[PDB]
């Protein structure tokens, strides 16, 4: 019939929209966990910089 | 006659020589450098990033110690505390002999200190 017909139009819409949001709601929860893993990289190195730097200073210093 | 060709490389910290002049043991290579111009910062530069090859040129030598000599001919007031700072970034003043010369210090050992 016709009612049908504009069950239709809607249903298709409504799961497009649906689809494009929930890999919106996947792509910056995605960047989020690569940047928070990305933050601690940085962090890692620093802290063995740091403690190679110090024992050879206190090597020199003895 | 003592002398024979040096081969191994060492890493400047700065890109452009260990690929255009290649800078090895025995070796000279000034720094040319304007007044007007710093000498100072490029100087440090090469210090503190003064390292041998592993194993990358196809050995090492760091197998026997690696130290530093440095010897002023005249310097101010900057320049006598920003050479000493850059020293505890090498991590050398227990390994390294300073014969510092300042322009407050004779003229005349501008010529002898070398």
């Amino acid at each position: 019939k016709l009612e049908a017909i504009l069950s239709q139009e809607v249903e298709a819409e409504i799961q497009a929209l649906l689809q494009e949001a929930e890999a919106k709601a996947e792509a910056v929860k995605r960047e989020a966990e690569e940047k928070a893993k990305a933050l601690l990289q940085a962090r890692e190195r620093a802290l063995e910089a740091q403690y190679r730097a110090a024992l050879r200073r206190a090597e020199s210093a003895g | 006659v003592a002398r024979r060709k040096p081969e191994q490389f060492i890493q400047t910290g700065i890109s452009t020589i260990d690929v255009m002049n290649t800078l090895v043991r025995g070796q000279k290579l000034p720094i040319f450098s304007g007044s007007g111009l710093p000498a100072n910062e490029i100087a440090a530069q090469i210090a503190r990033q003064a390292t041998v090859r592993p194993d990358l040129s196809g050995e090492g030598e760091k197998e026997e110690p690696f130290a530093v000599v440095f010897a002023a001919m005249g310097i101010t007031q900057r320049e006598l505390s920003y050479f000493i700072q850059e020293f505890e970034r090498t991590g050398a003043l227990s390994r390294s002999v300073l014969f510092l010369n300042k322009a407050d210090d004779p003229t005349i050992e501008r010529i002898l200190t070398p």
